């Protein structure tokens, strides 16, 4: 199907306490394969998943280089802010970046991407047009007409478009074993009774790889999309996701609920039922 | 593989 | 200055079984700013060498992170997760339920 390469970056400001932190991460889909931490002994951008290590020292140096420019960009960043706020010079402030690409399934530009906050809001963005910018504030349209007239959307969908592409792809054929793989989820369900008259009932999904999935429960086949409680789905920490989705049932109307489950690696949709 | 640089806010 | 209280989940990487070898895994998300001060602990203690992801953060810009630890469950050892946060008015433990 569909995949995309997205780099994310924080960096907070530390006040009377040390230099900026600066924390940088690459992923190509759902899974981590570089980053870059500010407070880490390596100062390199370090490999987090196999195939990146293919790569050799000209890539390493170059990524190293590149995301201590991030960093310097960042930290000058910082103090632009804090003036364009009138903010007082003591206290922590954060900024976050995300750019990104994505391909579709013939492994060919869909769609750029590159937002900026700041404290915990939008500040500026890209559209979708790769061509503008919204700005969330009077602070941002400075930004913005900085940006408008150094001609920067241009040099930014260029990559987007072009060299952005390029990697993802030559990353996907090179970890080709585990980026396009699934692995399906391993699923099974729990009984809990909670009174004489309730049952928790409860929906397992287990290891599994693209994080995305749909856990839903059916009553009679009718959907259940009112009184099901549903976790947010969360790493497994081997590379792997898990979900749950629980329902409060009347006791004796457990072989009328079923729980369906959508992943990508399914050959078709599970029902899993109460059948003693 | 990063952008080469990225431009002040 | 947005500033959201964190979520959290205590589990472990593999179905639980006591006396073989495992992760116990406790995922804050949902949070903001990224000072977050969280440990796991064994009986009340805090264990030593729990690690932790890398910071990173959802399309709404709130921060998540895993921190986890190897352990070997027993029966007679309950584990949790200790979560400090400038949103919290005390610190929040939660306890590991393994038959979630
Ligand atoms: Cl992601
Ligand atoms: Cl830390
Ligand atoms: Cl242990």
């Amino acid at each position: 199907g569909s995949h995309s390469m997205r780099y994310f970056f924080t960096s907070v400001s530390r006040p009377g306490r040390g230099e900026p932190r600066f924390i940088a991460v690459g992923y190509v889909d759902d899974t981590q394969f570089v980053r870059f931490d500010s407070d880490a002994a390596s100062q390199r951008m370090e490999p987090r998943a196999p195939w990146i290590e293919q790569e050799g020292p000209e890539y390493w140096d170059g990524e190293t280089r590149k995301v201590k420019a991030h960093s310097q960009t960042h930290r000058v960043d910082l103090g632009t802010l804090r003036g364009y706020y009138n903010q007082s010079e003591a206290g922590s402030h954060t900024v976050q970046r995300m750019y990104g690409c994505d391909v579709g399934s013939d492994w060919r530009f869909l769609r750029g991407y590159h937002q900026y906050a700041y404290d915990g809001k939008d500040y500026i963005a890209l559209k979708e047009d790769l061509r503008s910018w919204t700005a969330a504030d009077m602070a941002a349209q400075t930004t913005k007409h900085k940006w408008e007239a150094a001609h920067v959307a241009e040099q930014l969908r260029a990559y987007l478009e072009g060299t952005c592409v390029e990697w993802l792809r030559r990353y996907l054929e090179n970890g080709k074993e585990t980026l396009q793989r699934t692995d399906a989820p391993k699923t099974h369900m729990t009984h809990h009774a909670v009174s004489d008259h309730e049952a928790t009932l409860r929906c397992w999904a287990l290891s599994f790889y693209p994080a995305e999935i749909t856990l839903t429960w059916q009553r009679d086949g009718e959907d259940q999309t009112q009184d099901t409680e549903l976790v947010e789905t969360r790493p497994a920490g081997d590379g792997t996701f898990q979900k749950w989705a629980a329902v409060v049932v009347p006791s004796g109307q457990e072989q009328r609920y079923t729980c369906h489950v959508q992943h990508e690696g399914l050959p078709k949709p599970l029902t899993l039922r109460w059948e003693p | 593989y990063l952008l080469m640089w990225i431009t002040q806010v | 200055m947005i500033q959201r209280t964190p979520k959290i989940q205590v589990y472990s990487r593999h179905p639980a079984e006591n006396g073989k070898s495992n992760f116990l895994n406790c995922y804050v998300s949902g949070f903001h700013p990224s000072d977050i001060e969280v440990d796991l602990l064994k009986n009340g203690e805090r264990i030593e060498k729990v690690e932790h992801s890398d910071l990173s953060f959802s399309k709404d810009w709130s921060f998540y992170l895993l921190y986890y630890t190897e352990f070997t469950p027993t029966e007679k050892n309950e584990y949790a997760c200790r979560v400090n946060h400038v949103t919290l008015s005390q610190p929040k433990i939660v306890k590991w339920d393994r038959d979630m």
